[PDB]
């Protein structure tokens, strides 16, 4: 058929995968509750980066206004997930 | 169904273009740090492609080798 | 026409349903080796479209270009016709060029 | 192409005019011109319903090719001898058309440098 | 810079919610509970139709002068003609120019 | 779409749309990944080149040159996601969209299959019943005498309470409804 | 440096090329906040009768009615005729009147005296 | 036949479908090629055409300057 | 033709004297009885017409008329009764006595065989419906829409009388027969110019001619729905009747005496064609496409030739049947959310899908889809109007093209894009109206199957 039925592990695994691979952050410091600004030493540009990068991964925009809220991973797959309606 | 993501270690921007990148902006002092992240689109089954010509000429092999032995059957069936 | 037109376009709409509903042709990658039969069937019917001799579109394309420059017709619309057919390959290889060829550049959930 | 380049650059009073052609008799130049002659009657392209632009001097072999295409139904590539013959003998009334065009155009350069000379002459 | 305490909160107990409410949408497997040959295709949709067409165009509508026309088919140098057997002669000793 | 807007915009919020946006523009222009890597590092130097403008009034005049100079080279057909506002599915779905009051006006005959679904939804129905006063009391007691200033909402704070609010947020018909 | 972009009536000036909002004051500043406030407290009171469970029917808004009624009932009430009114009006309702008289005047009068003549080329007009 | 997602790997093919493309491209280029061999002249022509400048003038008949 | 003057006549007592729960379901079995009964009307002849006695006469061009007529009311009375549940046992039956007498008068007006008898009746049916329009309208305005619809008739009805007495007074009788067979011409004087405009201008004003039509959306809008069915669909055919049954006298002075009218009713097509492109009311835009389809039967009968007659007939008759369903349905979605703004509520086809099919049958064939009776009239009138002038086929064409959009503007306003969040008093929709909409669509294509029956006597 089309596409699963995403679910709360998979967004935050590919959230996870997708920071790793940023140079500018380190692996084995990089956590589901650490701060982009304050945890890992990132400026808004950093910020504004991963936005466009998780914008890429998952094929759907994040408007500026709920974007510039985001600070930690966590952040980013509850706002993922309550976009696209992923309970379970 | 079940299937987890691959290991993040061995994407490399070397081997790729992404490293003629790296090294254009090494001169000037700049740097790329997302190169790995675009390094799965070089790395495995990716890795080459045709180009327009040779894509035009899918078939040509199988079809010019069928065109041939047909040709020769009927060089040969005259004959009669 | 109505043959290799509408077999084109259901290649474009396999080629838009294999990738959750995108239709632009830059964020479609490599598709020449992950989708054999749509890109033969594309190449087919694009080289028919062309003009190709001996396939579809050549039976009746080529006859019309032929009558047109054997006529007591307008040089201008003559000119145009002969651009046209030249534009029509010009946009036929930029479909193939951009959808078929090249590296991914579409999600990474294949 | 070179006729167009040729009538609508340069002199244009020597080339011929399609539509306003031919503008000399048709035996001028020609002792005796034989008059064409034509195979089919007007009853049997009547009958075989042509058309209004098939019916030239050419009917003839357009009417065997429709004869041997119906006769031959299934096997629809049968009829190759018949094709060719009516195609070669367009080809043929073509290369007369071609002609008439030649001889219209030297006509009127012939005539037209010779009345030129004959008043270059009677101004002297 | 980020959300405010207050709006973490709001956004926490929305996502509870509604992640409660979505969970709710899904359905009991007893959910549903509905209360109380090979070639006739061809037979119904193919011979009745055109028995039914055949039976009104030859029998009402060809009853009537020229409600069915066929334009008159082709006559060439050599055939015979079916009714009256006429032979059409040949066609006037063609130059052969072969 | 869910964060309540502000009065206005500051500068570091318009410098980073701005930064965004061209962003994506080029990407439009560079089809080619490693090409739009080599020209998004070039376009990341020239923006943090001056980052360190204590001058508010050099800084805004350097925004005014680059919005002109992004409208002058902006891409004609920039890419859209096809869920934008401007894709190619942006409001496909609406049409299977339907609001949950609907059922209300069920037949019992249909209501007669999913009786559990029914079940929790009277369930829900009577805890918007019972939520709906203390909600309203909430928001009367926590908004100014010169009424809300902005569109924020307070979150619950008692024993069991829950966001004022809440019914038409929670109750989404869904993004893929049917 | 580059082309401008002159804005036009049916193609405006965008935002981010508006000069107004890049040279601001603190009165701007509390202009936008007694708009964000207006803005709030309508928002506020449409989401009060939006989440109530004991409300049922149309939630009656004022602005609406004052659209449609501004639109078809309070037009003659402030009409004045003025020349400009008065003008336009004449123009608008009685020039395309004559010009098209003056138009099918002038082709039945043709077609009439190309009949009366006997050359107008009738044949099979049974049908009229 | 069951598919799953590969997530940044090229996509699981089956043989049927490959063959199933080979086999078409290579039926297109043989009726190309074979149609090329049976009927050339529908491409490259099939009568000659004439040059008139090589036409005497006798044959079209035009007196030599003199009358 | 008692046979069907006098069953009406005994609907009134049938409804006085029946039980206070029992009325309307008497009224309609009966009204759909006598329509079934006047359906025998339509039998007629190809020379003369059916001549009943020394007061009736039944031609082809008032038996579709009657047969509308009495088909029409049933469809009043069960759009009728929803609204009026609250009302008294004595209101409704006045209500439906209403009705009765207005049906009453139609069909004694559409087959007076003499001409001031004729004028009686057509002008007796003012009272009736002014009187439903002033006392069962919904809003402060009915009284004045009520003053509108009445003045305006008057005003060009009386010249009519006088001009109609005088013809007895010159030619002996008013007789439509001995006044066809002892025509004489008209000629050219100011007399007879006058003479002219009185017999034309009631008739014109009934249409209504563009610039004379004020009075129409105010009646329209303001009136119940039986109101506006009876306005739409049956009233605006009295002056096209009216015209075509005088235009008998007015010759050759038509000839020339046309072209105001003609020039008013071509543009003021256009203009009301471009008005309903900007309504902000939905019965308001009905009203307007009303006006624009009398001006194309204007013309047509101003035109006097017979495709023109028969394009017109048939006009009249689809233009009713189609402005009654588009009256009807705009009134269930008033019932539902009690506001006429089409802009209030939106997304009606996810809500109700039947009612959807339903609107979009109804918006077809009002833009003339092929080959519905609506583009046959229109056709005709086309044609005729090209071997008129051939330049007229800029102007009707320009309709053409307007016509639909807004047409299809309304659907997609009503149907289209996504519902009212805010509105969540939508039920579903009830057995009636589905019927009300079912019996008002099916004659229209069952006439389309049939087209000879409303083409009227040039056929
Ligand atoms: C060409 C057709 C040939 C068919 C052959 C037999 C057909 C006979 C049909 C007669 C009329 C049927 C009644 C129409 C009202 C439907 C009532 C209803 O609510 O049904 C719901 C019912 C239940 O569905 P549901 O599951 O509840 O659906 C949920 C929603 O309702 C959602 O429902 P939905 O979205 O499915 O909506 C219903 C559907 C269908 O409903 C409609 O909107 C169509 C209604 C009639 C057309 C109205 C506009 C046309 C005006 C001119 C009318 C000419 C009539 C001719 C004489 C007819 C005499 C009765 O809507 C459409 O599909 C759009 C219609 C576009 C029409 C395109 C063709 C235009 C006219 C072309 C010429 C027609 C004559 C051709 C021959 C000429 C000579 C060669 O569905 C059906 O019953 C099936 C509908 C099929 C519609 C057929 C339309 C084509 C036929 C037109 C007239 C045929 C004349 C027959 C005599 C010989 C000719
Ligand atoms: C908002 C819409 C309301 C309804 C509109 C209806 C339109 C009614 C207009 C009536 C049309 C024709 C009326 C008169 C017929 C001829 C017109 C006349 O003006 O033309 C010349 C007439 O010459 C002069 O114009 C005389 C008339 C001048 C006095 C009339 C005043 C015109 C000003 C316009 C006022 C608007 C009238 C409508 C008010 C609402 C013709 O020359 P002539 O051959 O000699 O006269 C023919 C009659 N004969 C044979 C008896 C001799
Ligand atoms: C494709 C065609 C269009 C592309 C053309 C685009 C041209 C644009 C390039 C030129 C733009 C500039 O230089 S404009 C440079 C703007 N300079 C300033 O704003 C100085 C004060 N610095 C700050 O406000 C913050 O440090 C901030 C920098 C926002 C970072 O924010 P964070 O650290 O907290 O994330």
């Amino acid at each position: 058929s089309d596409a699963p039925p995403l679910t709360l592990e998979a967004i935050k695994d590919r959230v996870l995968y997708v920071l790793k691979l940023y140079d500018k952050i380190d692996p084995e410091k990089l956590s589901v509750n650490s701060h982009f600004m304050k945890d890992l030493g990132l400026d808004s540009l950093d910020q504004v980066e991963i936005i466009m990068a998780m914008e890429d991964e998952f094929g759907f925009e994040i408007p500026d206004i709920d974007a510039e809220k985001l600070m930690c991973p966590q952040e980013i797959v509850d706002y993922i997930a309550d976009k696209k309606d992923v309970y379970e | 169904s079940k299937m987890e993501l691959p290991d993040y270690k061995q994407w490399k921007i070397e081997g790729t273009p992404l490293e003629t990148v790296q090294e254009k902006l090494a001169a000037r002092g700049l740097r790329d740090p997302w190169g790995r992240n675009e390094a799965w689109r070089y790395s495995g089954g990716f890795a080459n492609n045709v180009s327009f010509v040779g894509a035009l000429l899918k078939g040509f092999k199988w079809g010019f080798a069928a065109f041939v032995v047909a040709v020769g059957a009927e060089y040969y069936l005259e004959s009669q | 026409h109505a043959f290799f037109k509408a077999m084109l376009f259901m290649c474009s709409g396999s080629i838009i349903h294999s990738l959750n509903d995108e239709q632009d042709i830059r964020k479609m990658g490599g598709l020449y080796k992950a989708m054999p039969f749509t890109t033969t069937a594309l190449i087919i019917g694009s080289l028919a479209l062309t003009g190709m001799p001996y396939l579809t579109g050549f039976y009746s394309k080529d006859l019309i270009i032929e009558a047109v420059n054997m006529s007591y017709t307008n040089a201008w619309a003559l000119l145009m016709t002969l651009i046209a057919t030249s534009l029509t390959a010009a946009y036929s290889t930029r479909i193939i060029f951009f959808a078929f060829l090249g590296k991914p550049r579409f999600p990474p959930l294949v | 192409g070179a006729h167009l380049a040729r009538r609508y650059l340069g002199d244009a009073s020597k080339e011929p005019d399609p539509l306003r052609m031919p503008t000399f008799p048709p035996d001028y130049g020609f002792p005796e011109r034989k008059e064409r002659e034509m195979v089919a009657t007007q009853q049997e392209m009547n009958d075989a319903q042509l058309m209004l632009q098939q019916r030239d001097y050419c009917a003839h072999y357009l009417i065997q090719l429709l004869k041997c295409k119906r006769d031959s139904f299934p096997n629809f590539l049968a009829c190759k001898h018949e094709q060719h013959d009516w195609d070669y003998c367009e080809h043929l009334d073509y290369v007369k058309r071609m002609k008439e065009f030649e001889r219209e155009r030297r006509l009127l350069q012939r005539k037209k440098r010779r009345e030129q000379r004959e008043a270059e002459m009677a101004r002297g | 810079s980020g959300y405010t305490p207050d709006e973490k909160l709001r956004l926490q107990q929305l996502r509870e919610l509604r992640r409660r409410w979505l969970k709710d949408q899904e359905l009991s497997p007893r959910e549903p509970v509905l209360p109380p040959r090979h070639s006739i295709f061809a037979v119904t949709h193919v011979l009745i139709p055109v028995w039914i067409i055949h039976y009104y165009l030859k029998y009402h509508v060809t009853a009537k002068p020229y409600t069915v026309v066929e334009r008159k088919p082709r006559i060439f140098p050599g055939d015979t003609i079916l009714e009256t057997g006429e032979v059409i002669p040949l066609m006037k000793e063609f130059p052969d120019q072969h | 779409a869910f964060s309540a807007p502000a009065a206005y915009l500051t500068h570091q919020q318009k410098v980073l749309r701005l930064y965004k946006r061209a962003l994506r523009h080029l990407e439009s222009w560079c089809v080619h990944r490693d090409k739009y890597r080599y020209f998004a590092c070039l376009m990341r130097a020239r923006f943090d080149e001056h980052k360190n403008e204590k001058d508010m009034v050099k800084a805004t005049q350097l925004l005014r040159q680059a919005e002109e100079e992004f409208w002058y080279g902006q891409h004609p057909q920039p890419y859209i996601f096809p869920e934008s506002p401007g894709g190619t599915s942006y409001e496909r779905y609406e049409c299977y969209k339907v609001p949950e009051w609907c059922l209300d006006d069920w037949h019992p005959s249909e209501k007669a299959m999913y009786p559990d679904y029914f079940a929790k939804r009277e369930q829900w129905k009577r805890l918007r019943r019972e939520s709906w006063e203390r909600e309203v009391k909430q928001l009367q007691e926590e908004t100014p005498p010169g009424g809300p200033r902005t569109e924020a909402l307070p979150p619950a704070r008692k024993e069991g309470d829950l966001p004022p609010l809440w019914w038409h947020i929670v109750t989404r018909p869904r993004e893929r409804p049917m | 440096s580059f082309p401008k972009y002159k804005p036009s009536r049916l193609a405006t000036l965008p935002a981010t090329l508006d000069p107004a909002e890049y040279d601001i004051s603190p009165e701007t500043r509390k202009a936008q906040a007694e708009r964000l406030a207006i803005r709030s407290r309508l928002k506020r009171e449409y989401l009060l009768q939006y989440n109530d469970p004991n409300r049922l029917g149309v939630i009656e808004d004022p602005a609406l009615i004052r659209w449609t009624y501004a639109r078809s009932a309070n037009i003659y009430p402030n009409f004045r005729p003025t020349p400009k009114t008065s003008l336009l009006g004449a123009l608008f309702g009685i020039g395309p009147l004559f010009f098209w008289y003056y138009v099918f005047k002038t082709d039945r009068d043709k077609k009439e005296k190309l009949i009366q003549e006997g050359k107008l080329d009738q044949t099979f007009n049974i049908s009229y | 036949v069951h598919i799953e997602p590969r997530y940044r790997q090229f996509p699981q093919l089956t043989r049927s479908q490959l063959i199933q493309a080979e086999f078409f491209s290579a039926t297109m280029w043989f009726w190309i090629l074979w149609r090329f061999w049976h009927d050339s002249d529908a491409v490259l022509g099939h009568f000659p055409y004439p040059d008139p400048s090589q036409w005497t003038d006798e044959e079209l008949g035009i007196l030599p300057d003199d009358e | 033709m008692l046979k069907i003057i006098i069953p009406t006549t005994m609907l009134l007592p049938m409804t006085w004297m029946s039980k206070h729960n029992m009325i309307w379901i008497n009224a309609t079995v009966h009204s759909l009885l006598i329509s079934l009964i006047s359906l025998s009307l339509l039998n007629q002849l190809g020379e003369n017409s059916l001549n009943f006695s020394l007061t009736f006469f039944s031609d082809s061009l008032s038996a579709p008329l009657l047969v509308l007529t009495t088909w029409l009311l049933p469809l009043m009375l069960m759009a009728s009764q929803s609204h009026l549940s609250k009302e008294t046992t004595t209101r409704k039956k006045l209500y439906i006595t209403m009705l009765i007498l207005l049906q009453l008068f139609l069909i004694m007006t559409f087959t007076a065989t003499e001409l001031i008898l004729f004028y009686i009746l057509f002008e007796a049916t003012l009272v009736p419906t002014l009187i439903i329009i002033t006392r069962w309208g919904n809003q402060t305005e009915r009284l004045n829409a009520g003053l509108y619809f009445l003045f305006y008739t008057l005003a060009g009805s009386l010249p009519l009388l006088v001009a109609l007495v005088y013809i007895q007074n010159t030619t002996g009788s008013l007789n439509f027969l001995i006044i066809h067979y002892w025509s004489h011409p008209l000629s050219n004087s100011w007399s007879n110019i006058f003479m002219w405009l009185a017999c034309i201008m009631a008739f014109m004003v009934k249409m209504p001619l563009y610039g004379l039509h004020l009075w129409l959306p105010k009646a329209h809008v303001e009136a119940p729905i039986a109101g506006s069915m009876v306005l739409a669909a049956v009233l605006l055919k009295l002056g096209g009747y009216g015209m075509m049954r005088i235009t008998t006298i007015l010759n050759p002075l038509t000839n020339y005496m046309a072209y105001p009218f003609l020039m008013l009713s071509m543009w003021g097509m256009i203009m009301t064609s471009s008005i309903c492109l900007r309504q902000t009311d939905l019965k308001s835009l009905i009203a307007y496409s009303s006006v624009s389809h009398m001006a194309l039967v204007i013309v047509a009968i101003m035109i006097q030739t017979p495709w023109s007659f028969m394009g017109a007939t048939a006009l009249m008759i689809a233009h009713g049947l189609t402005s009654s369903m588009l009256f009807c349905l705009a009134n269930t979605n008033y019932e539902r959310v009690h506001s006429r703004t089409m802009i209030l509520a939106r997304g009606l086809q996810t809500l109700l899908p039947l009612m959807a099919t339903w609107w979009l049958v109804a918006s077809l064939t009002n833009l003339a889809l092929p080959p519905s009776i609506n583009l046959i009239g229109e056709l005709f009138i086309i044609t005729a109007s090209f071997s008129w002038s051939n330049i007229t086929i800029i102007l009707m064409g320009m309709n053409m093209m307007i016509t639909a959009l807004y047409s299809l503007y309304m659907l997609i306003t009503t149907q289209r894009g996504k519902y009212t969040h805010h509105i969540n008093n939508i039920k579903p929709s009830f057995t009636r109206e589905n019927a009300l909409m079912a019996l008002h669509i099916l004659p229209l294509l069952l006439l389309t199957l049939n087209p000879k029956m409303i083409l009227g006597p040039l056929y």
